[PDB]
RNA sequence: CAGUCAAGCGUUCAUAGCGACAUUGCUUUUUGAUUCUUCGAUGUCGGCUCUUCCUAUCAUACCGAAGCAGAAUUCGGUAAGCGUUGGAUUGUUCACCCACUAAUAGGGAACGUGAGCUGGGUUUAGACCGUCGUGAGACAGGUUAGUUUUACCCUACUGAUGAAUGUUACCGCAAUAGUAAUUGAACUUAGUACGAGAGGAACAGUUCAUUCGGAUAAUUGGUUUUUGCGGCUGUCUGAUCAGGCAUUGCCGCGAAGCUACCAUCCGCUGGAUUAUGGCUGAACGCCUCUAAGUCAGAAUCCAUGCUAGAACGCGGUGAUUUC
RNA sequence: UCUUAAGGUAGCCAAAUGCCUCGUCAUCUAAUUAGUGACGCGCAUGAAUGGAUUAACGAGAUUCCCACUGUCCCUAUCUAC
RNA sequence: UGAACAGCCUCUAGUUGAUAGAAUAAUGUAGAUAAGGGAAGUCGGCAAAAUAGAUCCGUAACUUCGGGAUAAGGAUUGGC
């Protein structure tokens, strides 16, 4: 019979399997469109989320009650030094799909990206691109014969990019490498972009600005096996229920003789990838810049850092994003942030912000101040007597 | 963005911190924290909490 | 929020479900108000209809004038005792949960108000706007 | 539940909407009929929980018709994409009413679903009543009390490893499978169109909200073996200091972590179509949206986008054991 | 008038007994097939097969109210095994 | 301690036995806490919570005059 009151479904199923992501990184999927008359820039970036603060801004939204008027919002902070790029890949088409034809590395790797072709870096007699350096004897001869390749064929041009992880308070040591597209300019132009900034730094400023609307691709956070109530979301069965009540009282029907794939059941949570979408950054900060914290508004001398660091991270002392709400994944985690896919016209977006106050207190606790100056301004002198 | 004053410790409150009370006679408290909301509710005098901006003006500490 | 609302109400949390008596604030004679429906209410199966600040609500007298009991009537919600957020980021609450007999359009049955009022109530209806003494 | 005809109703008028007398069907959600399966047992009502399917569509999208001025309605097409509620009384299915709502549509899945629950009902043995019976006792009549057992196997489902491919590492592709957003209000349009008046819209724009989904923890709240700090009782260590025990002794606060529409953020744009309205245009020297051809066009479909990645689908690239 | 041995008195009641039936009226509620009070041609109430009442008592059945709460809205978190 | 052969701690006496180690997923069993609401849950307040000792106030209907009664409903409580 049918089910006697209407009610919808438990979950979204085409978030399906929820199962444990392949990778740490999650992997970018689709990039934005390529325009060929733009000048060639990078379409997105890697990071790593620090942590959240809170910030005050003014309201510049006509018809709603709180126009011209001041907002509380929460915001996420995105370690993100400079990415070096390191290599080149040619994509041609083909009527099976894209498919890589050749990558071209730079003369010299660092050794926190040659860390990532290793499980074992101490005992290895590290030999990687040690043959391939020795491309570059004459004139590179070999390298000019495979950056013809790439240009003569493949109609997509990807740059490997690795992460500066030693300037990032992470104990990890072994950069991450990932391919990020070229949009911009003819194919012959990106090789040539490439190939001028091989071992050359990219920083944050020249692939994202203000009030930009990005996307957030990351694994979320994990939380193991879980079941049905908080996995799914279902009700809780009554208190009188023998033999638990955390379940899904009918898995199914007597017919189809099965278990549906549909029906809600006990597993993985979390560690999932996850591509947010519509991100409006705040502020691009630069790591050689005090007073990153400090606005128009408020001048008061002081980094992004929140008293004690950001909890379980550290201190920030590179380049910054500051994005509006929250994204996927926990801190130090590797988020890559990728340039909106389409254009939006909102008026949400294409809005400009101008931030009044950053929030610095402290995150270990219920923080009262802002800088160690305004603490020993209030508490006056203790007994600990610098 | 302004920087409001604990109605219990005295403690500055800043945006978002914090709760505001509304008492049954229409007079506004305002709490920088939960324990400061919680010694209010517990009807605690802030003249006999010790680290309280009352109880060092009262007991002259820290002028 | 309805009939007579001045504007759109930005969400409040909702701390009144159906069942919740609530005081009541002005001088039609009636002492509290059984909640017993929200208008604008959304459809959700086991899920009470809850009412926050500045909603209509469907509500009977259970004590006070007996000329006012055992009748269906609208009220709106006033003071709310649920700690709620406003967007310039204060989480704020009133000691006891009040309301206001009111027509469904909007005009209040009495004449004053006792005690505070919420402004998100007071913004979207002038009638209570206009009765109200001290607004928060 | 649907159709054919059309006496009559509908001021005038069979067919806007109805539709008698008749008559043709369809369905299996009622109740019967039957007795084919099961009596070395298929757990026998409902509710709760949860998934899916059907369409004979209540709402939402786009439309055609009206005795369609407007508003509000009614009939109908494509259409099941997406929703279809909170309660009082009843074990109830049903019913009825209160109320919100865009709407409170109808059904199936062994009258879906008891090694899922519950045990109200029904359905052993106790007991009472009424009627019946000489009596023992009977009563889809009422009432009260009455043990709800077993999964560790196989499969299915949810997640998790994994041999083999020269090895090992990194970066990738994308077959296939899945898929998602939904609905309302307020402002403006506008007291405008329309209407004698009474009344009274719509498109474009703006701000919010509902239902759902994905995440997240700056803030607020909750949680406390941080047994972290303090307090308190009883007892014990001669007192003090500092502690034990009271199965976490109790109380206040309590970071971190987890977490809440009890918190915050975010939830895409292209193509081809349906119905329907058309262009050109014959058949049929006229006409005709159709026959050839062709244009718009839906909550539809397929992509874009999102999730997984074939552990017997593939590519690029690094190093590949000097006793 | 017919017929009985005599035709149900006092009481009591849709009652744990009333089929029709969720009886009708009132009260209780926003709404009550529940409860209570009335009514009574009572399928089929009734006088030691005891009738009617009844203070006190009851791990008996039932209805409402105050208090109280994770029963629920709507879940979350912690400890031991 | 306390009204107490209650509960809790200690002396004499006795025992230190019950397969162990590691780790803290889901679901359990036992123990708990919860913002706002307060029975909307359910056949049904089932389960839980709330109350609670002692002192002093104050206690209705009804009654077989014995009760009802700790009715109901309040105030106080440490140490020195
Ligand atoms: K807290
Ligand atoms: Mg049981
Ligand atoms: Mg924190
Ligand atoms: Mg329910
Ligand atoms: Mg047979
Ligand atoms: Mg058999
Ligand atoms: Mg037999
Ligand atoms: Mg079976
Ligand atoms: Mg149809
Ligand atoms: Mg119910
Ligand atoms: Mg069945
Ligand atoms: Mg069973
Ligand atoms: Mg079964
Ligand atoms: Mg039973
Ligand atoms: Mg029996
Ligand atoms: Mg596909
Ligand atoms: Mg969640
Ligand atoms: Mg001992
Ligand atoms: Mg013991
Ligand atoms: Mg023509
Ligand atoms: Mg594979
Ligand atoms: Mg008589
Ligand atoms: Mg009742
Ligand atoms: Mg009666
Ligand atoms: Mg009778
Ligand atoms: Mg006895
Ligand atoms: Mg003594
Ligand atoms: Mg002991
Ligand atoms: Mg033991
Ligand atoms: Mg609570
Ligand atoms: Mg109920
Ligand atoms: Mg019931
Ligand atoms: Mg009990
Ligand atoms: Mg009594």
């Amino acid at each position: 019979s049918h089910r006697k009151y209407e009610a919808p479904r438990h979950g979204h199923l085409g978030f399906l399997p929820r199962k444990r992501a392949a990778s740490i990184r999650a992997r970018v999927k689709a990039f934005p469109k390529d325009d060929r008359s733009k000048p060639v820039a990078l379409t997105s970036f890697l990071g790593y989320k620090a942590g959240m603060t809170t910030i005050v801004r003014d309201l510049d939204r006509p018809g709603s009650k709180f126009h011209k008027r001041e907002v509380v919002e929460a915001v996420t902070v995105v370690d993100t030094p400079p990415v070096v790029v390191v290599g080149v890949v040619g994509y041609v088409e083909t009527p099976r799909g894209l498919r890589s034809l050749t990558t071209v590395w730079a003369e010299h790797l660092s050794d926190e990206v040659k860390r990532r072709f290793y499980k074992n870096w101490y005992k290895s007699k590290k030999k990687a691109f040690t043959k391939y350096s020795a491309k570059y004897a004459q004139d590179g001869a070999g390298i000019e014969r495979e950056l013809a390749r790439i240009k003569k064929y493949a109609s997509v041009v990807r740059v490997l990019v690795h992460t500066q992880i030693r300037k990032t308070p992470l104990a990890q040591k072994k950069a991450h490498l990932a391919e990020i597209q070229l949009n911009g300019g003819s194919i012959s132009e990106k090789v040539d972009w490439a190939r001028e900034h091989f071992e050359k730094t990219v920083a944050v400023d020249s692939v994202f600005e203000q009030n930009e609307m990005i996307d957030a691709i990351a694994v979320t956070k994990g939380h193991g096996f879980e079941g049905v109530t908080h996995r799914w979301g279902t009700k809780k069965l009554p208190r009188k229920t023998h033999r638990g009540l955390r379940k899904v009282a009918c898995i199914g029907a007597w017919h189809p003789a099965h278990v549906m794939w549909s029906v809600a059941r006990a597993g993985q949570r979390g560690y999932h990838s996850r591509t947010s979408i519509n991100h409006k950054i705040y502020r691009v900060g630069k790591g050689d810049d005090e007073a990153n914290g400090a606005t128009s508004f408020d001048r008061t001398k002081k980094t992004i850092t929140p008293m004690g660091g950001f909890v379980h991270y550290g201190e920030i002392k590179n380049d910054f994003i500051m994005v509006k709400g929250c994204i996927p994944g926990n801190r130090k985690r590797i988020v890559t942030l990728r340039k909106s896919l389409y254009t939006n016209t909102s008026r949400k977006a294409l809005e400009e912000v101008s931030l009044k106050w950053i929030d610095t207190a402290s995150k270990f606790g219920k923080g009262r101040f802002q800088t160690p100056a305004e603490k020993h301004a209030f508490m006056g002198t203790l007994k600990k007597d610098l | 963005m302004k920087v409001e004053i604990d109605s219990f410790s005295g403690a500055k409150i800043y945006p978002g911190r914090g709760t505001l009370f509304v008492r049954g006679d229409s007079k506004i408290f305002r709490f920088q924290n939960s324990k400061s909301a919680s010694l209010f509710k517990q009807r605690k005098n802030p003249r006999r909490i010790a680290w309280t901006v009352l109880f060092r003006k009262h007991h002259k500490k820290g002028i | 929020s309805g009939n007579g609302a001045q504007g759109t109400k930005f969400r409040i949390s909702l701390g009144l479900p159906v069942g919740a008596i609530m005081n009541c604030a002005d001088n039609s004679g009636a002492r509290n108000l059984y909640i017993i429906a929200v208008k604008g209410s959304g459809s959700r199966l086991n899920r009470l209809p809850a009412a926050s600040l500045g909603d209509m609500v469907m509500a009977t007298v259970k004590k006070g004038k007996p000329e006012l009991r055992k009748k269906v009537m609208p009220a709106i919600v006033v003071r709310q005792a649920k700690s709620w957020r406003r967007r310039d980021g204060v989480f704020l609450y009133f000691e006891d949960n009040a309301g206001v007999i009111a027509n469904p359009k909007g005009e209040m049955k009495g004449s004053a108000i006792t005690g505070p009022v919420g402004k998100e109530c007071a913004d979207l209806w002038p009638r209570v706007a206009s009765n109200s003494g001290v607004v928060v």
